[PDB]
């Protein structure tokens, strides 16, 4: 019934607006003003406080809150040291947004009740959207999303042809996928002699700068694929993958959010 | 394409001189279709063998039109081995100085102990082995093969001054000429000095260990004429091809030195020659480094770099997966002894001259393969399959492949 | 140290093993202190040679000593994959699945034509010979080596799985259990399987042709006898030792094929051999992308990392400097044939055991050295070297040194 | 008649590849290999050569050539080096393709027969074809080109509504436009505040990295600009600006080369 | 007898002090004033000027010295064209610092009376003061001075072991030393290795980063090398070597002013 | 009498090797095995391993035991969840090192027995050896050693000239010192004017970059300044500094690992 949601990153962002676009109440809160401004229509409180200091927490009569949300990205501690803090307040269920595979262990024993990782937990969803649309499947950029498709869709039992700019990624990939491939998305002669015609979903999670997501899928675009998927970063990244031809296009902190707020309301 | 020029180009000069000399003006007894093919290509080759005796079966047209195709194949060498250095100017100067001390070290070096045999015999007879000597073929006129002259210090010295040093790589002739400092040799150069002159010691001590009891040949020579025979049978098999003394009666263990020593070539830039001694010298101290621990492969305090250790390993293989196939495909082309089936073919391949006494009886159907091996091990294991060799460029890498070897 | 204790500690269960059967209970006829040193020697290194014949010299302590040293070089040969997997826990499998399939093929599928001679030579004889034939050792009880079961179903059948699977490496052994799919090995195991099949179709190809009407063995044999010779002598020299048929009566080419067919071993880990199958392909087909453009050394759409290559190259030229120096210090101990002396050094370090017949009349002076060959070669070149090599660690670099090799 | 061009940049490629186009004869000639090879079948002789060895030049017959270009760009020295021996040669007509105003200054005393400015003197030209065209302008990005088309609308009476993103350019342009403006063309709010739509020809010359470049046309197009101009980089930089929406595409050098190819034809 | 220095740099500022030391007129000359400042009492006539406009080199009465000096360092148009502004003024003796060996060249063919390289030609100056020293020299740091010291050293016939962090430079000097080493001057074991110890005269050439510099012949003299001679940087990089225990210091920007401007007093 | 050390870093390292010093058993690990190489023979036992797993926890008996020492810097998730692990063992007394203030609370949260900052509780001390030793103090540098002694001082009731390179720590020290400058102490004029002279006792804990530390106390002892105390970072920073005249060392890590080992010696 009552639901709050710390830290106003992309992901926590996601949550306030869409659990408000149903109807539900949710205590936003941000650790400085600069977000929870922008948010104060979109949530039914909007609050400037940390969620490391105790009488922070009291006063905002946060235990009364069946439902709190700790998405404060950047650094750990402030994500840990909330939950800590809720933990101790006997919230009924805390829900976490981990950073790496430790922050799941360290947060299991405090007592987090759930634990979501926004680019792991997006890409088994979009390795079932990719496996219930329809053969050749391939994932360019082995990050945590594409890292994230390619062995979940093994997995399934679905061939990938798991491609990242370097090796330190496909080696770990080399048993993870159809075939493990160290290439540059940028190159055409690259994008050719990988037979990447054949592939009628091409999935491009290339993380960091958005120039090499997007060249990806223009050249992908110029191969005449069929459906090219692409993992997004900003806004203006989605404006302009839209005028490319992307015929898919992902945000893994965005879209997952908007799913959690589902998985909140449906919970009581 | 200049890989492909030099395959059938250098193999056409083998063919038109094939008819050069079984022209009836040059051969004197009956020239089979077969004996005639096989020895206008050891002499265009430089090998140094022969299905007929060169001295009393070929008159002197013969004799000339051999001595003249020599000097094309060392040439064509000479060409060979530029290529390789830049990777117009100096093809004057490398024929000019070819001719030069071709000319000056024979009709001059070689004909003061040689004019015994008069004008017709002795003017000729110091001109024509300079042109095989130098350029490392084997083709002696006299049937004796240089026997006769064991222990006479004109022929020991003159002859070995014109194989080793035409033997050697061009780049050493070159380089100690404007170099000509102890220390500004660079590392090839530097290499070649050091392995040639290094590895004729073991040679010469292997020779004179082995040979020194043995009654046929080298047990019962005076003391002098000892040393005549160690020394140029230690550095004879340098794809030279001449004989101090007889193969055919020596020690088993000597003549199994001479297969190593004739199959690793002498020189890259050199004469002729089967797998370089720079090859051998890069594979083995490669090696030598991995069983230490240096992370390269460093001479001289100048470490090569990684793509020369490929190129060796890669000639190095070569010669020997051929060789063996030639050991594989006489043996039981021709009933002959295992010894001399194993020496042959190394020597084939290697240019090197030196035979047991099985050229002359040689089959014809052991000749056709036999003409390719002198082919193929002259003409270089590298440079030769790449005429043939689709060249495929790949652009996209494969994942890491995990194999043990030990 | 790793390296040391595998050098030093396999070189006493010779030695004591030496003594084990020069003991007046083991040996009947007076063993002389150099015929002792050796057959010991060779059954713990599992080659297959004897200077003494095993089955009438030794009595019954003489042969279950010799099948304990099989037993004990097949232990050293679970170490050396136990090294591979790294690079305790599987120390009960690997000694325990030894005995399984030892047994169950012994003492059930050999002793189903053997219980002729008794139980008092029936029961023995066929669980030594899987001991022995499983290690790839050579030894066999009855003097004719297994000549006497030319054509038998059984042997030809039961042994070849033996030494087969046996020789294959144990990743492969490992590798087929727990994966079990046709497309789920890994790049190693997928090799061996290929290759060693692969290559008996090509070697029982060679001995069908080259022994077919050669009136001494399998020239005279029966149409399905021709078979079970030309496979067991083409899956024999993979260091098994068992003789089909007499090698001292073949064609010269057949030997030659051998000399390589045995100087090549097979598998990684295997169960004995001079330089692993494994080792030839990867030097071969790498010669082979050097003649293409490609710029590295791509199998199976899982291209294989530089390192290989190199240490390949080392394992493969050491193989051969040894045997060369092998061929070489017994041609002069001993006036023997030259086409032996090749094949039984070949052998020797291959660990081979198909001896021409040289084995019982090999000299003292001759044997010491050719105890540190089939010692040098079961040990493998590399795992030998890094006792006594002084590792030496580069820190700092050096300028590129140009060298010409074509 | 005999036309030969040194450097085979961006500008002496547009010349080598154009001057073949119509017929004539060209020796073009680089530093390196890497771009001769490219150019082995846009020229009458491509030849792999260093302009600054004397004996180079002579092998090169260069002095039967009465036109000769220096593109090299990056180091100058490589450019006033090479028309220095030029010079010597007695050739008829050198011209010269010089960097910043030093460079003209230097160069017209060795006895450069002509200088060009590709980003200069195509501003000059764009000013002209954006007057001929039609009435309020604006100039995004006070770069080389950007600032010689702020210099020469405003020379001949055209409003200029010059902005970049610093204001150490602005400044020197205070007078050299209608309007001078310290603004990032990324920022919406300052695009609206700045009136920007009420342009109907802006001109994004924001140099060195693209997405400054993309991103502003981006938000120009979605003002529903009119006409907007843009000065692309690379090859992939005219495709992606192409699917934006960019009304057009100047590329300094590569489209000043075909102007200067066609001067040196119609020269003779 | 009328002297003028123009750009006030570290060179340029080296020979307005010492040529006034002594007692000549000097008209000292930069760009900007915060050099012309400090270099008030320090000179004849201070002036602010730019080398490159006609007006300022006459109104200055230029053309009246028959000694000019051209000590701008940075960009080398600077140089460039203000020698060649000296040479039209018909001006006597013309002398400047070149940078590359391009601009040994250019200046060459415009009429640069002098040419010096303050970091090359000081180093053949300690390749000879280590030379009448005494046997065993190593120079680490193979930059501009550090490499014109391995050469030279190296042509009167001196064993020299040279080493330079990286290969790229070590390669270029395999021949131009007894000894080419690649080693990191900061590891102990390298040092060590090399038999440094065996060397009583080491040299620091390290440029760029003081610290590799400094902590170098904080090693040395750890070593008991008998004498070390360090490349210093600026004033403080002095004081701190000079108490670590450093047998020399070389200035090559000043120490190289003080020679050419003896070289100015002694030529009239 | 059981005592184990995990992590080798600096403060890891000080511990293992001064209690192997005195004669008691150190069970030292670390997550590497480069730094469990050199401590070979300065513990009862090394080992390599990595505190997170359990299985390589319960295989080393660390639960025989009593003092178990958390030295990992860097993340400080491998510091936590260590003492996370550490108290489900049932270890009786566990000591950490904290890095921020955020990690002294979720440690404190967890259960350490016992918490330690190198940089601060070292700078207590030190300001205690200051206020013992004799009246005008001086801290150079407002780090966290810096900023722990000058608020330390200030307690007892002494006179403490704080100073740091820029402001941002001067105005949360404002109140914390008997004088809050804002001043680089690499400028004379700027030592001199804050009357730098009259002060017996300077500090300098400026950290990060050495150059700021070593040129600031080559500065102070030219001002004849009696006792110049300094903060050394690695071990060439101790060699230098000692040349220069430093009258005092100061290790915040090492040092505190010494005292440390002695608080667990004297423990029992």
């Amino acid at each position: 019934k009552q639901f709050a949601v710390i830290g106003l990153g992309r992901f926590g962002g996601s949550i306030v607006k869409e659990l408000h676009r149903m109807g539900h109440e949710v205590l936003a809160v941000d650790i400085n003003e600069e977000k929870v401004n922008a948010y104060a229509s979109y949530a039914t409180h909007a609050v400037i406080a940390n969620a490391t200091e105790e009488n922070e927490l009291l006063s905002l009569g946060i235990r009364n809150f069946e439902y709190v949300i700790v998405a404060i990205g950047a650094n750990i501690q402030a994500s840990t040291l909330t939950t800590l803090l809720l933990k101790e307040l006997d919230i009924p269920n805390i829900w976490v947004k981990a950073q790496n595979y430790y922050h799941h262990k360290v947060l299991e024993k405090i007592g987090a009740d759930r634990i979501i990782h926004p680019e792991k937990d997006m890409g088994v969803k979009i390795a079932q959207s990719l496996s219930d649309e329809n053969k050749q499947f391939a994932v360019i950029g082995l990050g945590r999303f594409g890292g994230s498709i390619v062995k979940e869709l093994h997995r399934m039992g679905h061939e990938v042809l798991a491609v990242d700019i370097n090796e330190e990624k496909v080696n770990a990939y080399a048993s993870y996928a159809t075939h493990a491939v160290i290439a540059n998305a940028t190159e055409e002669n690259e994008l050719l002699s990988l037979g990447i015609r054949n592939f009628e979903y091409v999935i491009v999670a290339i993380g960091a700068n958005i120039q090499a997501s997007t060249l990806t899928t223009l050249l992908l675009k110029e191969l005449d694929i069929p459906n090219i998927w692409v993992k997004a970063q900003n806004y203006y990244h989605h404006k302009v993958l839209e005028k490319i031809g992307a015929d898919r296009i992902i945000h893994p902190e965005k879209d997952m959010g908007v799913k959690i707020a589902q998985s909140l309301s449906d919970e009581n | 394409t200049p890989p492909q020029v030099l395959a059938i180009g250098f193999f056409l000069t083998i063919i038109i001189g094939a008819v050069l000399l079984m022209l009836p003006i040059s051969t004197t007894k009956p020239l089979s279709w077969i004996d005639a093919l096989f020895t206008a290509a050891s002499a265009t080759t430089v090998t140094g063998l022969a299905v007929v005796d060169t001295g009393t079966q070929f008159t002197v047209f013969g004799q000339t039109v051999i001595m003249g195709l020599i000097q094309i194949g060392g040439l064509g060498f000479m060409t060979f081995a530029v290529l390789i250095v830049m990777i117009i100017g100096l093809v004057k100067v490398l024929f000019l100085f070819s001719i030069s001390i071709e000319l000056i070290a024979a009709l001059i070096l070689s004909i003061r102990l040689v004019p015994q045999y008069g004008w017709s015999s002795g003017l000729f007879a110091s001109l024509f082995h300079a042109i095989s000597a130098f350029n490392n073929a084997g083709f002696s006129l006299w049937p004796d093969n240089l026997m006769s002259y064991v222990g006479d210090p004109t022929v020991n010295l003159v002859i070995t001054f014109l194989f080793i040093t035409g033997g050697i790589g061009f780049t050493v002739l070159f380089d100690v000429m404007k170099n000509r400092r102890f220390k500004t040799f660079s590392l090839h150069t530097k290499l070649m000095l050091t392995g040639t002159l290094m590895l004729n010691a073991i040679a010469m001590l292997t020779v004179f260990i082995l040979e020194y009891s043995n009654p046929g040949t080298l047990g019962h020579l005076h003391i002098v004429d000892k040393l005549w025979a160690s020394y140029f049978q230690a550095v004879t098999p340098r794809t030279a091809g001449f004989n101090s003394l007889d193969f055919g009666s020596m020690r088993e263990g000597t003549i199994v030195f001479t297969l190593l020593l004739m199959f690793i070539g002498a020189g890259s830039a050199s004469t002729a020659s089967g797998i370089k001694l720079t090859t051998f010298i890069v594979i083995l101290t490669s090696v030598i480094a991995y069983l230490r621990g240096k992370k390269e492969t460093v001479i001289f305090r100048r470490s090569i770099k990684y793509p020369i250790i490929i190129k060796a390993l890669a000639v190095s293989v070569t010669s020997l997966f051929i060789v063996f196939l030639g050991i594989f495909a006489l043996t039981i082309t021709e009933q002959a002894p295992f010894l001399q089936i194993v020496f042959e073919t190394f020597s084939a391949f290697g240019t090197v001259g030196l035979t047991m006494g099985l050229t002359p009886e040689l089959t014809t159907a052991g000749k056709c393969i036999i003409i390719v091996i002198m082919f193929i091990g002259r003409i270089g294991p590298l440079t030769f399959v790449f005429s043939f060799a689709k060249t495929e460029q790949s652009n996209i890498r494969y994942p890491d492949g995990e194999v043990f070897t030990g």
